């Protein structure tokens, strides 16, 4: 990924072994000055004018960090899922468009077509894999 | 000052630094945590976030101050 | 899955330690499991019965094989009432020297412990008076547990496992358990009674080498089948009569004397001989009621669905709508596991207030201690038997209860109100509670200020005149069998009372606990205890109740039994889940059985003194409480242990101060909550992952924090480990250290 | 993982999108509502559970509702 | 003259049925075959 | 007495009395006597406030009332 | 249903007489 | 359903369930829960509106 | 006093004989 | 009746505590006017005087005056919570008028309360003591 880490002399607050065994996420953003910001982890960092790269233990963490750049009134961060093998997924936003706006193209998962109060018995689904609110 | 004496120092050594624990943990992760980030955007005196993430009760500086009351009567 | 547990798919896909800790918890819910059926479920409870069957009668065989060995029952059998009863003896390396001189005791050799169970006076009752016997009944027991052992590997193999129309076939259990489990075990009990146990008590040994020779009375089945039935109760033993000894013996067989043997000071065994074989024939008879493969019976699925009354048009039986109710029972296990938790609590208890009042077992209305344990025991029993028939019928209500299939019955008419249930148990609840504490703290305030005849003072006076029906002339109110002109007492028409002057000589003795006599100290006891049931009985029906949904979570039956909660938001929502109402009524459980055996042991533990007056002054107060029974009769339990030496209470002591601990333990588990001690860990992750050479190594399971369910269970646990530790420690110890 | 439903009394006012910390929902477009649009969750995976998409809910009794289940490194919210 | 027994059991009971037992549901809890 | 009260606060948790406060404004809203106020159960953090405020309140009194009644008397 | 509720209070009026012949015991009233 | 009429709920999951309500909008484009009934009870969450569906209701004049 | 010996070596291998038993049902019930 | 209950003016435990009787008030004879005042009561061997609840009139003063007593009280407080409450609801701002009272309102009420034992009577024939119970909210069952 492209990007400038962002100035600070360190935590113990960063990447653990998670990141070199099974997961490790990373969040991207152009800022148009240079300017002090809070890390996740803990502390006060300072990113780069332009654009930055700043990796991090879970996803919550550069969701958390991107709900502070919109603060700055920055608001093209993008988030990339990394995986041991180099394989970089990008996860958010994963459309490109910020799910708080509607964009075509986006299907309903686990839409249920009825209100709360019309689920079934938990005894009329009893010994069968079905839950009460599987459809 | 004998052995009853030390041991008794001892546990006031012990009472002492187990409230400390207590009380600089949430001065310390009263912003932040590896569990919950953005912890202080739901402020100094909140429950919990929800039973999510395992469970996170009581992760608040207000609930550290309510834990280490305890351990401040104890000592 | 492909790991443990291999009953949870998703409990094993879990990396974290919680993987473990569920599946500990998880493991006898075998509904939750994966891909079990209905067939398979009863199968495989059928076969985990048989072996807690075999584990009982493990149990039962251990007590009979260290007694037999390690005890002194041949030497208790001479001296009852002085001798001590050897539980078991102690091999321990920790042992200083004075504590194995402490230990070193009952005439034993090494050091040994004191039992408090009172199976010396139950196996001396029943007719047992060497070792071998003994011995003998624990191989046996061995090798009966071993018969159920096989019959339980034995139903699990293919052609064997039963079919589900077999585990639903209620009928023919009823008649077998009824007629068979109850009746022939009852009448062989009468039979072991009459042939063994009343000889042994006369004197005569009877064994397996001379029952067939040995008639147990003189007349034979000569009058039993001719209805000369008075014969067997001719010539009674006496009152002079000595317990295992030939002077003033009797020889009758079925009596109905009443009271208690003068020797000692227990019912009569001719009396329960009578009694066991009347039960067994009223047992065996209502085992013939049901409909089986005969063509005659009751049906009781039709039973319940009847609708004519005479022609009559009828809601149901007693006009009330029973129908579904057959099937909502025969297939629900959590609504039969909840009645019979129900019924066997109910037992517990009534068990629990016979076995002092009218005990059975000869000389063990003076061991004191036992007395206090076994009626501390099964009150103990009990309460966790009741605190789990309301937690199936919680877990009934959330899996097994469909509304559809109970549809206008009376337990869908319970559901349509269960506000004004609740209410009315809030009301019962407060308005006891509100007046039996205020009455005390006047008592309290009013003894406090040196003017103790302002006390409000109430004499039970219906509970007295109970008394009074019963035959006790001490309070001289003139009543049904303290008046001898009534007709309750004459018994006029028949005048076949036979069993009154027994009684009446028994509970107007004053000497045993046959209707204690009772005044203001008992009154507001049993008003802390009615506020003790209904508080209990609040929280476990509220839970009942509100297991579906209430208005804070209308969709509370698709989360299950269960959950934490449902989440900070609607005000938030700890404690919202059924299993959190069972949590929440161990504790007024415990304080409850808590009321009642402080009550039990201060009354009696006066009564063993011969001041009643201590009781009877100072129980109507809170300090009298206090101070005359927490404070007063704890001084030697600590002293168990001191700076100048050790005595045989030293382990009560221990014990003591254990119970504290780990009473105290489980409040860290239930005040500090989950996500303190979850940031904790990360920091303790931190730290392995950072720290040289501990690199080395680290764990294969995620270290995380309990959970929030896991820390109440484990809270609990601990609370009541600690309250049950803690309580027979003292209770053990401050009887035992006053009489042995 | 966990599962995260949705029921047809939503009114798409997304702020359930708003306040998921890990990107479990998004709305997409409907006619059941004036607002013409629900909420989705797709990124199940990442739910960490933590009820806070419930707690935005405006819907008397919720149009959202989170059903616990597998505990997974990200539905622990596991750093490590 | 079976007092001998104890000191084989009670230290059996207390040192070798627990390292035993805990040796093998630790393999076995950890073990990704069963 | 005040110290034991206060675990009853500590122990448990909100769902619970606001579930019971349910009936009993039933039973209220039965007889025309429900306020317009309406009866919520404590707040998660004033359930902690409360019993630990409690168990300060009990536990220091306790010693209170046991120091100045064991040293107006030996000493 | 039932206004009168007839079934439901002679079952109540049947317990209460019952309660009444045990108080009439208690008080000395009957023997 | 007319706006300023009293209704009652008959949603049982509703927190206003058997309860009156003041019917504040009613819209016409089809959606299945058309009917705005606003109370003088706020529930759990601090709210006192509801969008409610016709059969859900009935009204109390 | 006690019980022999021979009783007590009787009764440890008649307990062989649940032990055994009991290993075999809970086998089979885990299964 | 019941555990040795002797009057007081013949228990010699009475008569014992009597001589040594503590003074309530600020009266130098308020001990002695209380044990002459108590010396009608039932009394049991400590010399205390046990009270008697079971309704019969020769006790009355121990339990069947203050249950008339309070039960006329407690009527009154909670028949004038009642009215106040009801009456509150129809002026416009209801939750205000709880936490801020309306003396106006509060006042007549309280003076009202008297006569509470024939203004329930009144509303319970009339229909209006309760409401129906598809009136008020219940929880899914
Ligand atoms: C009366 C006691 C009792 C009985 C009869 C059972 C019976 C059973 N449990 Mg169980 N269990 C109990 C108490 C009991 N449990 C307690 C107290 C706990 C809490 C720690 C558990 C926790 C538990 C778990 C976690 C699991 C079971 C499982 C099982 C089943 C398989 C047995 C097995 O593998 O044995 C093996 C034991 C031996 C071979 C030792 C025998 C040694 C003798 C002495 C020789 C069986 C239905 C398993 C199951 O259902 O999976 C199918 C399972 O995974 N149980
Ligand atoms: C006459 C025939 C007969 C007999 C004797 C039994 C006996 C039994 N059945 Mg069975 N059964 C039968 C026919 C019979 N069944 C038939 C025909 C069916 C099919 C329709 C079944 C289907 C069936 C199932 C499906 C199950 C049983 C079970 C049981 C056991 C019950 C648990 C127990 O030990 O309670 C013992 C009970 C008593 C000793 C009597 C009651 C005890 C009272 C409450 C105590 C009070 C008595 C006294 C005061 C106490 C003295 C105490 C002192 C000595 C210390 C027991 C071994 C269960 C079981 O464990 O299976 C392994 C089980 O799940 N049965
Ligand atoms: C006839 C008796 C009976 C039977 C067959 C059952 C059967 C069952 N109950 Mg149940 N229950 C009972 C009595 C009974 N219960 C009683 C008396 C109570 C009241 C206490 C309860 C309360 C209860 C609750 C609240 C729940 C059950 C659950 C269950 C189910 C699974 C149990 C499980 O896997 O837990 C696994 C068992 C364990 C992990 C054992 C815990 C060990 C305890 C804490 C004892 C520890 C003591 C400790 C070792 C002492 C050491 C002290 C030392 C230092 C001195 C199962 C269907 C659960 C369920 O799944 O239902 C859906 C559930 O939620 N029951
Ligand atoms: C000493 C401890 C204690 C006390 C007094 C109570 C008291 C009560 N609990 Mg309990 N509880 C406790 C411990 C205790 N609990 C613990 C440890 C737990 C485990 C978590 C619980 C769990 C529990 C549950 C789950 C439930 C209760 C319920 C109740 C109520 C029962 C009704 C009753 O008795 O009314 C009598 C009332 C009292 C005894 C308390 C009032 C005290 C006096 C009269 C008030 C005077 C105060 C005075 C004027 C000073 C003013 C203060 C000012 C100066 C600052 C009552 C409020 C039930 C309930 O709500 O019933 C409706 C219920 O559902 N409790
Ligand atoms: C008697 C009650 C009790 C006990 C024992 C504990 C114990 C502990 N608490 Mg604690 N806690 C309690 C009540 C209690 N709490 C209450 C009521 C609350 C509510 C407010 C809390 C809230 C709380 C917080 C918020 C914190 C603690 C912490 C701690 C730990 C202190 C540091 C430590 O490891 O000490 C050493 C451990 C002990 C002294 C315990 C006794 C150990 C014995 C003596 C040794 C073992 C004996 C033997 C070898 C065992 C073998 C057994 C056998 C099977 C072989 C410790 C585990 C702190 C912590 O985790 O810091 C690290 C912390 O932050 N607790
Ligand atoms: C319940 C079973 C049990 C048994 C039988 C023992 C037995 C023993 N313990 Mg132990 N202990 C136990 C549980 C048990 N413990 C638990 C649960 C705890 C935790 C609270 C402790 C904590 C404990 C401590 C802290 C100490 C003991 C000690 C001892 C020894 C007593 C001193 C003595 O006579 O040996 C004298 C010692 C010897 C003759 C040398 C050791 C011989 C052994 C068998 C080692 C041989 C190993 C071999 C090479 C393989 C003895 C071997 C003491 C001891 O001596 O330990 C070494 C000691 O210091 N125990
Ligand atoms: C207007 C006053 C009023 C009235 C008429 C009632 C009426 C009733 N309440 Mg109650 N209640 C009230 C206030 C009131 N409540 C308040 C303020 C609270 C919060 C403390 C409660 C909490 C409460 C509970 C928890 C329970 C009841 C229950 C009940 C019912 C049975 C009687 C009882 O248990 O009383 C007991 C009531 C109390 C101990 C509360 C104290 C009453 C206060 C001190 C008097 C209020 C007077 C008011 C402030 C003055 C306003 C006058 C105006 C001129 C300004 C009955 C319908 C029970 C029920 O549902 O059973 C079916 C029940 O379980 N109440
Ligand atoms: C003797 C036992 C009485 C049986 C009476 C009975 O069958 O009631 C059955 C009938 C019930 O009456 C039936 O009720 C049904 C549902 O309510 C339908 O309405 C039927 O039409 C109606 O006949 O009871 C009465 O007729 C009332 C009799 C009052 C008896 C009180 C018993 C008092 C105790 C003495
Ligand atoms: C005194 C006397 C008498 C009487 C008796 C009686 C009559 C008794 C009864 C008793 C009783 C009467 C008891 C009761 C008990 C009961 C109970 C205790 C119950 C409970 C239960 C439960 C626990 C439940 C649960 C559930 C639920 C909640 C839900 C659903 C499911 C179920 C159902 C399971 C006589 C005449 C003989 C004579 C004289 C003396
Ligand atoms: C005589 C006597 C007695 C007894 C008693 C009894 C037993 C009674 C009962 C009674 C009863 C069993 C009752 C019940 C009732 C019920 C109900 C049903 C109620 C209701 C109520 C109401 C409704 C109320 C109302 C009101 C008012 C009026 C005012 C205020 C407000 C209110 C609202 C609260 C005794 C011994 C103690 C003492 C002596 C004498
Ligand atoms: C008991 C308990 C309650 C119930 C307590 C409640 C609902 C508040 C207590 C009731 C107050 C004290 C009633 C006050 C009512 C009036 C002010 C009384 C006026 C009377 C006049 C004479 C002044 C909780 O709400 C709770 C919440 C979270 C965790 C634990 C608990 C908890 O343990
Ligand atoms: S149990 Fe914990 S996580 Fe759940 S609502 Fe309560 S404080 Fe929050
Ligand atoms: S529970 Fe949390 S992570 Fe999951 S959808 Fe809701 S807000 Fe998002």
């Amino acid at each position: 990924l492209s990007g400038k880490t962002p100035l600070f002399a360190g935590s113990t607050g960063g990447l653990l072994t998670k990141a070199v065994e099974e997961e490790k996420y990373a969040i991207t953003w152009t800022s148009p000055k240079a300017q002090v910001f809070e890390l996740p982890t803990g502390g006060a960092a300072t990113m780069h004018e332009g654009e930055n790269l700043l990796y991090i233990a879970r996803k919550e963490y550069g969701i958390a960090l991107g709900g502070q750049l919109r603060k700055f009134k920055i608001t093209n961060y993008k988030i990339y899922r990394i995986l041991p093998s180099g394989e970089t997924t990008f996860i958010h936003p994963a459309d490109g468009v910020f799910p708080e706006k509607v964009n075509a193209g986006r299907e309903k998962v686990r839409f249920n077509a009825r209100s709360i109060g019309e689920n079934p018995n938990p005894s009329q689904v009893k010994f069968s894999g079905k839950a009460t609110y599987d459809a | 000052l004998g052995t009853a004496d030390f041991l008794i120092h001892h546990i006031h050594a012990f009472t002492i630094h187990v409230t400390v624990l207590i009380l600089l943990k949430g001065v310390l992760f009263a912003r932040s945590s590896r569990l919950i980030p953005d912890k202080a955007n739901l402020g100094f005196r909140f429950p919990c976030d929800g039973p999510g993430r395992g469970g996170t009760c009581q992760v608040s500086g207000w609930d550290h101050v309510f834990l280490g009351l305890f351990w401040m009567y104890n000592s | 899955a492909t790991k443990f547990p291999k009953f949870s798919q998703d409990l094993a896909q879990d990396p974290t330690t919680r993987r473990i800790w569920y599946a500990m918890a998880m493991g006898n819910d075998f509904e939750s499991h994966d891909g079990m059926t209905e067939e398979n479920l009863y199968q495989k409870i059928f076969a985990t019965h048989f072996g807690h069957l075999a584990i009982i009668f493990l149990w039962a065989s251990s007590l009979l094989f260290h007694v037999a060995w390690q005890g002194n029952f041949e030497q208790w059998i001479k001296d009852p009432l002085h001798v001590r009863p050897i539980a078991h003896a102690i091999w321990d390396p920790h042992f200083g020297k004075p504590a194995i001189e402490a230990f070193t005791q009952a005439g034993a050799n090494g050091p040994v412990n004191i039992a408090y169970s009172g199976v010396y006076h139950w196996w001396y009752t029943i007719g047992m008076r060497t070792n071998t016997e003994l011995y003998t009944g624990s191989v046996f027991l061995l090798l009966f547990a071993s018969l159920f052992l096989f019959a339980g590997w034995l139903h699990l193999q293919p052609k064997f496992r039963p079919s589900l129309a077999w585990f639903k076939s209620a009928e023919s259990r009823l008649n077998h358990h009824l007629a068979g489990l109850f009746g022939v075990s009852s009448l062989a009990w009468a039979g072991h009674l009459i042939h063994v146990a009343i000889p042994e008590s006369r004197g005569q040994h009877v064994g397996w080498d001379n029952f067939l020779s040995t008639a147990p009375h003189p007349a034979g089945l000569q009058p039993f089948f001719t209805g000369n039935w008075g014969v067997y109760a001719q010539n009674p033993d006496t009152a002079g009569h000595i317990f295992s000894t030939s002077q003033g013996a009797g020889t009758a067989i079925l009596t109905f004397l009443g009271g208690f043997h003068p020797q000692t000071e227990s019912l009569w065994l001719t009396d329960m001989a009578h009694h066991h074989l009347a039960i067994a024939v009223l047992f065996i008879v209502a085992g013939h009621m049901y409909r089986t493969n005969f063509g005659i019976g009751h049906s009781i699925k039709e039973m319940m669905n009847a609708k004519t009354f005479f022609g009559k048009p009828v809601e149901g039986p007693f006009n009330m709508p029973h129908q579904g109710i057959y099937d909502t029972y025969n297939n629900s296990l959590h609504f039969q596991l909840g009645w019979h938790l129900a019924c066997l609590g109910v037992v517990t208890s009534w068990v629990a207030q016979h076995m002092y009042s009218l005990p059975s077992y000869a000389f063990i209305a003076k061991d004191y201690t036992t007395q206090a344990a076994l009626y501390t025991h099964h009150q103990y029993i009990a309460i966790f038997l009741m605190v789990g028939a309301f937690a199936h019928g919680a877990i009934f209500l959330v899996r097994d209860y469909d509304p559809e299939q109970n549809k206008g019955n009376v337990l869908e008419r319970v559901l349509q109100h269960k506000e004004a249930i609740i209410s009315h148990l809030s009301w019962v609840s407060l308005f006891l509670g509100f007046h039996t504490l205020g009455l005390y703290v006047h008592n309290d305030v009013v003894v406090a200020f040196g003017t103790p005849e302002k006390q409000i003072l109430i004499e039970p006076v219906f509970a007295q005149f109970i008394q009074a029906a019963h035959g006790k002339v001490l309070y001289g109110l003139d009543t049904l069998l303290s008046n001898p002109d009534s007709v309750a007492y004459t018994a006029y028409p028949n005048y076949a009372n036979v069993w009154l002057p027994g009684w009446l000589d028994a509970i107007n003795s004053g000497t045993n606990s046959l209707f204690l006599t009772i005044g203001p100290g008992d009154f507001l006891v049993h008003h802390a205890i009615a506020l003790g049931l209904h508080t209990t009985t609040l929280i476990l029906v509220k839970g009942a109740l509100d297991a579906r949904g209430s208005k804070l979570m209308p969709d509370k039956k698709d989360f299950g039994y269960a959950f934490p909660c449902d989440g900070p938001g609607r005000g938030g929502t700890c404690d919202i889940s059924a299993w959190d109402s069972f949590y929440l009524s161990l504790f007024w459980a415990l304080n409850t059985v808590g009321w009642v055996t402080f009550y039990w042991h201060w009354k009696h533990l006066g009564i063993w003194q011969g001041n009643v007056a201590q009781f009877n002054e100072n129980s109507t107060y809170l300090m009298g409480w206090f101070r005359d029974y927490l404070w007063a009769n704890s001084a030697q339990l600590i002293n168990g242990y001191n700076p100048y030496g050790v005595n045989n209470l030293s382990v009560w002591a221990w014990m003591f101060l254990f119970g504290h601990l780990v009473w105290a333990t489980g409040f860290m588990f239930l005040i500090s909550w989950r996500g303190y001690w979850q940031e904790l860990i990360e920091t303790l992750v931190w730290a392995h992952e950072r720290t040289p050479i501990a690199n080395l190594v680290r764990w294969k399971d995620k270290p995380v924090a309990l959970s929030i369910v896991q820390a109440r269970v484990v809270g609990l646990a601990h609370f009541t480990v600690g309250y049950v530790l803690t309580y027979a420690a003292f209770l053990i110890a401050s009887t035992a250290g006053k009489f042995g | 993982s966990h599962t995260v439903k949705i029921y047809d009394t939503c009114i798409g006012c997304t702020q359930c999108v708003r306040a998921c910390p890990t990107d479990v929902l998004e709305m997409v477009p409907w006619d059941g509502c004036k607002a013409a649009q629900v909420a989705s969750s797709p990124r199940t995976e990442d739910c960490v559970g933590c009820k806070r998409c419930e707690t935005a809910c405006p819907t008397d009794f919720l149009s959202i509702r989170v059903y616990l289940g597998a505990e997974t490194t990200r539905s622990m919210g596991l750093a490590y | 003259d079976a007092s001998f027994l104890s000191s084989i059991f009670v230290p059996v009971i207390g040192w070798v049925v627990p390292i035993a037992t805990f040796s093998f549901l630790f393999l076995y809890i950890e073990r990704e075959d069963v | 007495f005040v110290w034991a009260f206060s675990l009853m606060f500590l122990f448990s948790g909100r769902g619970y009395w606001q579930e019971l406060i349910e009936s009993i404004v039933w039973a209220h809203n039965k007889l025309k006597v429900a306020p317009a106020i309406q009866p919520r159960a404590l707040s998660i953090t004033q359930g902690r406030a409360v019993g630990v405020a409690h168990y300060l309140l009990g536990g220091i009194a306790t010693t209170w009332a046991f120091f100045h009644a064991h040293i107006l008397s030996v000493g | 249903a039932k206004p009168p509720y007839t079934f439901r209070t002679g079952w109540a009026l049947l317990l209460l007489a019952v309660n009444f012949l045990v108080a009439a015991y208690y008080f000395h009233i009957i023997q | 359903v007319q706006r300023g009429s009293k209704v009652r709920i008959l949603r049982p999951e509703s927190y206003w369930f058997q309860d009156v309500g003041t019917v504040a909008s009613v819209d016409q484009s089809g959606i299945k829960y058309p009917v705005i009934v606003r109370f003088d009870k706020v529930n759990y969450a601090g709210i006192n509106t509801n969008n409610f569906a016709v059969d859900e209701l009935i009204e109390v004049e | 006093s006690s019980i022999s010996d021979t009783q007590v070596y009787i009764a440890l291998v008649v307990a062989l004989i649940p032990g055994l038993l009991a290993w075999r049902l809970a086998t089979e019930l885990y299964k | 009746l019941g555990a040795d209950l002797t009057p007081c003016a013949e228990n010699p435990a009475f008569q014992a505590l009597a001589k040594n009787a503590r003074n309530t008030t600020a009266d130098p004879q308020s001990g002695q006017k209380r044990f002459e005042r108590y010396s009608q009561a039932l009394c049991g061997p400590e010399g205390y005087p046990h009270l008697i609840v079971d309704g019969r009139l020769d006790r009355a003063g121990d339990f069947l005056i203050p249950s008339i007593l309070f039960l006329y009280i407690a009527g009154w407080i909670g028949w004038v919570g009642r009215a106040y409450l009801q009456a509150i609801k129809k002026d416009s701002d209801t939750e205000q008028k709880e936490i801020q009272l309306d003396l106006g309102i509060a006042l007549p009420i309280i003076a009202t309360g008297f006569a509470w034992p024939a203004a329930a009577v009144k509303e319970l024939l009339s229909g209006e003591l309760t409401a129906k119970d598809s009136e008020i909210t219940v929880s899914p069952r």
